This record gives structure tokens, sequence and C-alpha cells, in this order.
């Protein structure tokens, strides 16, 4: 009953059986009557909503070790009590930015559609307030048109974190879409074109491009090639198929019906 | 999202795991669609202490997936706890679809006694039988012998 | 007194003969066809079951008071019917009952009466095999009632009306059922139950209970008997799933239960727009609004049916997101004028570089914007503006320059010319080449839809649609 | 009766489709 | 049917076009060669 | 009745259900082969 309520809560974690111990907390934080339904008995609500906000540091714990699923599994039994069945009172005011670390962990990995249905459960409280969602859904509007590297011109702005883990991933997000784009059917924008204005300021990248695509930098560019079949249409494969197709037609014309 | 809520490989969550499945066993079976692994590999658990039991829930979402013979098959796979549970109205469902298989299966046995025969699960016929017992019991035996006739026994 | 008292002889008797007239051939040969007609499943009662679609919404609504359609209720549902005899009697009292309309004072039934209306069918040897007969009956404890529109205090005595209707699903489901698929008529009866149980639900809080009884009464559906009711069922189950600010589609996307067949032009036409809607909010990319336009031409054939100007609304709203720019002025109905004038606005600072005049505009009449459910129309509006502009320019101009285009597109700057050549390529808004080299977008065309083989691509299908509907002839002739 | 219902429906079928095949006959044999 | 959930009760191109996708068709547009008396 | 009459009360269903639409379609085809026998008689 409340073990280690705050053991290790705004100094630090430097010990990992807090995590395990507070996580026996939420063995029968899930088990005291109810967890989803939570029928009755509103005051078991209560660690409920410290049993929200353990999570909400718990995927504290998971941002700082790199913990994606045990993040997402934070983040859901946290979105699993904000649609607790019943009507209860206010949870906190740790809501709207833990949904805006969410809807970072969500964007930036290309779930949109996954984004979409996200933003319709609070309808204004996530347009003209709640920043921590704000700068993840003008990111997303950044991520509409063409403002992938015009985020990075709004990079500098964050509400409390470095946002490292999002505005990394909306590295990558543009990486394959750049190395993609580049792979089309293109001339060559030079080593100045592809590695500085980009990102990248001359690191490996040029074995990123050079190993994970082709357009070998070696003199002074990177380089095409075809990136084309060579129009192998025999157009008398159907001639079979086609054929049945007519012996079906005259088959079911002909057949007593 | 809300989902991932099993997210967590601990012993004491394999028996809470289940406690959860006989929870959310009725209704997100088109959930369960996209969770059949999760129900699946949490049936596949030496170390699991309520075994089978991932194949009664199992047997509840292949019926909405549109399996018809899978939930019969986990159903089969779903131990003591399937045997136990015959009185209902939905199991009827795949109790009849068990007394389809069962009796096609049993006239091809009947077909050819002898090399190559399909063997009949034991916990396939042990419903089949019992199935039978409600014949003895539910006051009509135009239909204890009707299955008689069709099971080739 | 002497204005109003002259008034009412005529009110009452026209009710009083064909509303009289009409339930009473509508059990009549219905019933004729529930005892005989084993393919009973298309009635002509059917037709009459659409009859009474529109019948009772315009018909009557209260029960006309001066002994017009009070007297109706005790009349129709003292229905014994035991033999011959004992239904001969009743056909008696068909007219019987006319005298104490008429001469006396009817039984006053203000949706009180009702309920205990429901032993006239049990008294005198009850009939139950008639669930068709007593389930009209159980509809017409809400025709006047609900269809009086009230939503007041008599919304509670509603839900126990159809509690025992849902009671008749429990005989049905449980009593004397030997395959007379009654199901899919009782599919219509829950349909109009909760057509109005629907506004009940609307008048109150969610529906929950109706979620998992909706996962029930559809669970059964697929085994047994499916025909209309998981059609219906669904629509009413994805209607406020989507009225709900949640998750709530991607489940929709998920309930894999989207094929019940052939709707009669009616629930199917719908159908694609309460899909449409749901492909519509994951950024829909012209899958769907193909399904837009099918829902809106299917079945247009209604007056302003109240949800067809939202459809009519919504339509274009996301093709012109994607690449059209249509108004929507085509059909402007008398019913479309008032439903036109924030949406006239909305789509002309789309395909106009006056994306000022699109904010003052979205600031101007969001209000019906957001009344119209469409919030996130802006977050992806101002992607297909320049991705508008560049379509036009980009249809212009054959081997236009990405270096010129951007600069009369209000782009003023060469590294905003190349904010729109990094994804139009993947996308395929326009069909061109761009290089570095030469930083010129041309674009080309092409032919052999005649000299590949598109046209017996698109002829397979239709020769597939006319030996359906020779199909369908053969199959409906030789009834006589 | 209901075991005997069940048997004399499956009897119903098929001495019913063979007249489904026989109508198929006649009409055919008609149009010579 | 029976809903009624409605409000109260070409113009689409050729408006589409006669009031902004036309250009001279609302206002004036042939004011060109005055500023062509010289090019 | 629900364990042991069930299965067969609900298995003629569709035992009862065909031979319910096929009759409909027999004499269907009974009424176009009687057009025929009139016709080629006459």
């Amino acid at each position: 009953m409340y073990e280690q309520l705050k053991g290790e809560w705004n100094r630090k974690s430097p010990n990992l059986s807090k995590c395990g111990e507070e996580l026996g907390r939420l063995k029968l934080v899930l088990l005291e009557l109810n967890f989803l339904p939570t029928t009755g008995t509103k005051l078991t609500k209560q660690q409920l909503i410290l049993a929200r906000d353990i999570l909400e540091i718990g995927a504290q714990w998971s941002i700082l070790r790199k913990d994606i699923p045990s993040f997402e599994r934070y983040m859901a039994q946290l979105k699993c009590y904000y649609f607790d069945y019943k009507e209860q009172l206010p949870e906190s005011a740790y809501m709207h930015q833990l949904l805006g670390l969410n809807l970072l962990f969500l964007l930036s990995q290309n779930r949109v559609a996954e984004f979409h249905t996200e933003l319709e459960r609070l309808p204004a409280k996530d347009i003209q307030t709640n920043v921590y969602i704000k700068h993840p859904v003008s990111l997303e509007q950044y991520l509409m048109e063409g403002s992938y590297n015009k985020v990075f011109l709004a990079k500098g702005n964050i509400p409390a974190e470095s946002y490292t883990f999002f505005i990394d991933i909306l590295l990558d997000t543009i990486r394959d879409e750049i190395a993609g784009c580049i792979e089309k059917a293109y001339e060559k924008i030079l080593f100045t074109e592809a590695t500085r204005i980009l990102f990248f300021n001359t690191p490996k990248k040029m074995t990123d491009y050079a190993k994970k695509r082709g357009w070998v930098l070696g003199p002074n560019n990177y380089y095409s090639f075809a990136s084309q079949q060579q129009k192998p249409e025999d157009t008398t494969i159907p001639s079979t198929e086609l054929a049945k197709q007519v012996i079906e037609y005259a088959r079911q014309l002909e057949m007593i019906v | 999202g809300i989902i991932s809520l099993l997210d967590e490989d601990e012993p004491q969550l394999k028996e809470f795991a289940l406690h959860k499945l006989n929870a959310v066993v009725n209704d997100f079976w088109a959930e369960i669609s996209e969770s059949v692994d999760k129900i699946e590999v949490l049936y596949e658990d030496e170390g699991f202490r309520s075994r089978q039991f991932a194949a009664l829930v199992a047997s509840k979402v292949f019926y909405h997936l549109g399996a018809f013979e899978e939930s019969l098959n986990y159903a089969l796979g779903a131990g003591d706890l399937f045997n136990v549970n015959d009185n209902s109205e939905y199991v009827e469902t795949i109790i009849a679809k068990c007394i389809d298989h069962y009796t096609k299966q049993c006239v091809e046995n009947a077909d050819l006694p002898e090399g190559e025969k399909k063997p009949i699960d034991q916990r396939l016929e042990g419903i089949v039988n019992k199935m039978f017992q409600r014949c003895l019991d539910d006051h009509k035996y135009k239909q204890a012998i009707g299955i008689a006739l069709e099971t080739r026994r | 007194p002497p204005g109003g008292g002259e008034q009412e002889p005529p009110p009452p008797p026209a009710p009083q003969d064909v509303e009289m007239k009409e339930e009473a051939a509508t059990g009549g040969g219905s019933t004729g066809e529930a005892d005989g007609k084993t393919a009973a499943a298309a009635a002509e009662h059917s037709q009459r079951e659409l009859d009474t679609v529109t019948l009772e919404d315009i018909k009557e609504h209260v029960k006309q008071l001066e002994k017009a359609v009070s007297g109706k209720e005790p009349r129709f549902v003292l229905r014994a019917l035991r033999m011959l005899p004992s239904t001969s009697r009743r056909l008696n009292h068909y007219v019987l009952y006319k005298a104490v309309q008429g001469f006396f004072t009817s039984n006053n039934a203000t949706r009180d009466f009702l309920l205990p209306f429901l032993e006239e069918p049990m008294d005198t040897e009850a009939d139950l095999q008639f669930r068709p007969r007593t389930g009209k009956a159980a509809s017409t404890p809400l025709l006047p009632e609900v269809e009086a529109y009230l939503q007041l205090l008599v919304v509670i005595f509603m839900m126990n009306s159809k509690r025992y209707k849902e009671a008749q699903k429990i005989s049905d489901d449980l009593m004397q059922k030997i395959s007379t698929q009654n199901r899919r008529a009782l599919d219509l009866v829950a349909a109009k139950c909760y057509y109005y149980h629907a506004r009940v639900y609307e008048f109150l809080d969610k529906l929950d209970v109706v979620r998992s009884f909706l996962h029930a009464r559809l669970r059964t559906a697929t085994l047994r008997h499916d025909a209309d009711g998981q059609a219906t069922l669904l629509n009413l189950l994805l209607r406020n799933y989507l009225h709900y600010s949640l998750y709530d589609q991607a489940e929709k996307l998920v309930s894999k239960s989207v094929f019940p067949e052939q709707a009669n032009n009616n629930e199917w036409a719908r159908y694609l727009y309460y899909t449409g809607r749901i492909k519509a909010i994951q950024l829909e990319y012209s899958e769907a609004r193909r399904t837009m336009t099918n829902a809106l031409r299917k079945a247009p054939q209604h007056t302003a049916v109240g949800f067809k100007q939202t459809v009519h609304k919504l339509l274009i709203v996301v093709e012109l997101l994607l690449g059209e720019i249509p108004d929507r002025l085509q059909f402007r109905q008398p019913s479309l004028k008032r439903s036109l004038m924030p949406y006239f606005l909305l789509t002309q600072a789309v395909r106009t570089g006056n994306l000022a005049k699109f904010n003052q505009v979205l600031d101007q009449f969001g209000e019906k914007f957001q009344a119209d459910g469409t919030y996130t129309l802006i977050i992806r509006l101002r992607h297909n503006v320049i991705k508008t502009g560049v379509r036009m320019i980009s249809l212009s101009y054959s081997r236009i320059s990405l270096a010129d285009i951007a600069q009369k597109l209000q782009l003023d700057s060469p590294e905003d010319a190349e904010f729109i050549v990094a994804k139009a390529i993947r996308d395929g808004v326009i069909e061109a080449s761009i290089n570095h080299e030469k930083g010129y977008v041309q674009s080309k065309e092409m032919i052999d839809i005649y000299s590949t083989r598109e046209p017996q691509l698109a002829f397979h299908q239709r020769i597939s649609f006319c030996l359906d509907i020779h199909n369908m002839s053969v199959k409906a002739m030789r009834f006589p | 009766d209901l075991y005997s219902r069940y048997k004399k429906l499956q009897q119903e079928l098929e001495f019913l489709e063979v007249q489904e095949e026989y109508i198929k006959d006649e009409q055919k044999n008609l149009k010579k | 049917m029976s809903e009624k959930k409605q409000p109260v009760d070409e113009d689409n191109w050729d408006d589409d076009n006669v009031e902004d996708d036309f250009s001279n068709q609302l206002r004036a547009e042939l004011e060109k060669h005055g500023y062509k008396m010289e090019t | 009745g629900s364990g042991l009459r069930q299965y067969y009360l609900s298995k003629i269903e569709e035992l009862q259900l065909i031979v319910n639409d096929k009759s409909q379609n027999l004499r269907r085809l009974q009424a176009q082969r009687n057009e025929l026998n009139a016709k080629v008689r006459l």
C-alpha cells in the first residue's frame, strides 16, 4: 500500500530496484478491485490517478533508457485511465503534456493514421493550448506541405525537455525520403547540396548515401543510374487467360439459366 | 494508446494475464484478430501456470475472426476449462461445428476402418459423448439415437 | 367555441378510415404470407413495410382525440385469434369497435395504456407464433408515441416497450422458430425502433449497453440469419462511434464485417457514406472520394433527407483537399441555399492565392465549420493550397521550369521553389522529372490506352454486369 | 419425427435437384 | 429514411469560371493596349 | 432440447429452407417447359 510513493521521484533514479518495486505497486493497483471497468468505489480510482503519474515517470525512465515498447506500455494504461469507463473527476495536470510525448512519439515514427485518430478526443485542448501538443500538431502541419527541414528551422522551441528522441526520428523520417527522392530520376546535387544543406556536417553520412544508397561520390558529385527497365511488354501473355474470359462469356451466355 | 497493456513478461503477470483474458474475453475479438500472436504466444508458455486458457480465449476470438475450425481446435486445446463450460447459448455454435466435424470424421473413419485413419482427438470426443449425455438428460431420445446413427459407433 | 366547434366532425374520420384499414390489410396479407408463402422472405408487405416507413411519420402522430385513433389500439391489440370461429369473431370486432369510436368514446391510450394493452394479445388463447403480427403490434406502441416526437418522460416507456420487443427477439431466438425467417423482419423492426431509440440516446447519454447488446444482436448475424440487421445495426454502431471523439475509427476499419449484401438502393447508399467519412478521417486520398460521389449518386431520390445535405457538403471537401477545385453550386437546392454560404467562401481561397482571404473566411465561418465536424480541414488544406497552384501550372506548362514555376506562385525565393519539389514525385500530383544539372520540371504524355489493353480491362466488369442483369430478370420473372 | 424430419428433408433435397437438371434437359431438347 | 435532420429546408464551374477562373467576365481587363501603345 | 434437440432442430433449418426455395425455382422451370410443350405441339 503506497510502496515507495516518492522514494526516487524528484532527485534521480539511481537504483532500478525501485523500478520493479514500483511495478510491484502496480501489481496491487491493477488488482485491488478492477482496472478496466472500475465498476464502483471511485476511491479506488485515486491510486489509479497516482497509478497514472507513476506510469508517466515510468515512461520518463523509458525515455531515459530508450525504451519504446515499455514507453507505449505506460502511455497505454495512462490513456486507458483517461478513457476510464466511469465519468470520474479531473485526473491531474500531467495528462496534456504526457499526451504531448505520446504525440511526438507517434508523429515522428510515420504514424499519420494513428496520428489523426488522436487529436480528436479533447476537441479544443490541443489546438489553442497544451503547447506539448501544439508543438507536435504544428509540427505535423509542417510535415504537411514541405516543412520537414523548416521544422529544423523550428527545432529550438521545446516547452520542457530536449525532444531529442523525435527530432532525431524526425531526422531519419526525412532521411529515408531524401534518400528516396535522390534515388528518384534526378541529376546529382553535389556533396555541398546533399551533405551541407541537409544535416550531417561531413560525418560518415557519405557512407550513408554512399553505402545505404548509390550516387557514388568520387568525382565531386553523386552519380545516378538508369532506374528503369527495358520495357518488356509481351501483350500475348494475356492471349491465354483472355481467351478463357471469352470462353466464360459464351459459357454463361450459352448456359440454360 | 490503451492496447499496450500487455507489454510485460513477468511471471505473476502470466496468471494476471489470464485474469485479463477472461475479463476481455467477450467482445473485441476484432482487436484480438490483430491480437492473435498475443494469444497464441501467450498460449505457448511452459512456465504458464494456467495452460490451455489462452486456447479458451483463442476459441473465443477465432470465431469472430471467421475460423469456424480454429476456435474448435483451441477449444480442444482448452483442457478442463472448456469441458466444464458447456451450459451456454453461445457455445452451441462451436459445439454444433464440433458435432458436424465429429459426424463427418466418424463417417470418414467408418469409410476405411483400417489403414491411414484420421485419428479423432480425445478432447474432440470428450465434449461429444458429453453432448450425448445431454442427449441422456434433456428428455428426448430421437436425438440420442440420431447421433448414434451418424457417429458410426 | 362557434369557430372551433364546427371544425372537428371531419378531422377524426380520415385516420378512422384509412389509418384503420391500412395496417388491417398489412397484417392481413402479411399473416396469410406468414402461414402460407414459405418463401415470404420478400413480402409485398415489405413494400408495405416501406409504406409504413413513410406512413405513420406523416399520417398520424397523436391518437386523434375526438375518438379517431384512440380506439384503434384497444381494438387492434385485442387479437386473440384462437381458430376460425374465434378469429371471425375478431373479424366482427374490426367493425364492432367502430361503433365504439364513432358513437361512444374510444379507450384513451396516451402512451400509458399500450403497456397494459399488451394483455389483449394474451387474452382468449393468445397467439405467439405470429411474432410478425405481434411484432408490428410492438411497433404500434411507439407509432403514435415516438412519432409524436415527445422525448419527454415517455422515453423510458419507449425503452420498456422496446424491452418487451427485445423479449420478442427472445421469442424468435427461443420460441418456435422453425426456419420461419422472421429475424430479417425483426431486423427491420430492430431498425425502426433503434432509429428513434438512437434519438433516445441522443436525448440522453452514451449507448454502451446498446454497444454490447449491439455486438450480441449483431453476433447472432452471420451464423443463422444475416440480412440488413448486420447492415442497419452496423450503421447504428458506426454513427455514434463517429459521434464520439475518440479512436473510434480504426476499430471500424478493422471491423471486417463490411459486406452485408445488396440493401435495395437505400441502406447500401448511405452505407457507403458511413464508411465514406470513416475513410475520410484518415486523410482520404482519392480512394474514397470516389465512393463519396458513389454514395451521393446512389440514393439521392429523396428531397433533402437531412444527412444528404451533409454528404453533399462534405463530399467535395475532401476532393478539394486532394486534387479537384470545383465549387458546390451545381445542385443549388432551396434545401442547399442556407447550407452553402460558409462553404461557398470556403473553396474560393483554396484555388485563389489569397491564403489571407482563406484564413479570413476560416476565422469568419469556423463556427459553422466546427458544427460540420470537419476540424482537421485546415491542418491539411494549406497542403493543397500550394499543391493546387502547382497542379494548375504543372498542368499548364509541359516543359516548365521549377526555377520559374515558383516565382509566379508568390514563392519569391529559389529556396522556396524546391520545397514542393521533394514530394510531388512520390505523390504523383504531376508527372515530370526534376534534375539539378537542369532544374526544370518538364512533364510528358503517353497514349496506347487504345494500343494497350485498356478497353478490354474496362469492359470485363460491365460485361459481367449486363449478364448479372439478365440473371436477375430470369430469376425474377416466372412468378405467375 | 424430428430425426426423420432431418432425414426426410435430405431426401427432399437430391430428389428435388434431379428435377432441376431434368428441366434443363427437357428445355434443351425442346429447342431442337 | 425518416431522419429529417437538416436545416430549414450551375454556378459551380461556369460561375467558378465567371467570377474567379474567369477574370474579364465580372470586371474589365482591357486596358493593356493603353499599356501597349509603347511596347 | 438445448444440447440434444437443438442440434437437429437447428439443422433441419436449411434442409427446410433449400426445398423452400427450389420449389419456387422448380415451378418457374415448369412454366417455361409447358410453354415450349404448347408451342411445339401447336
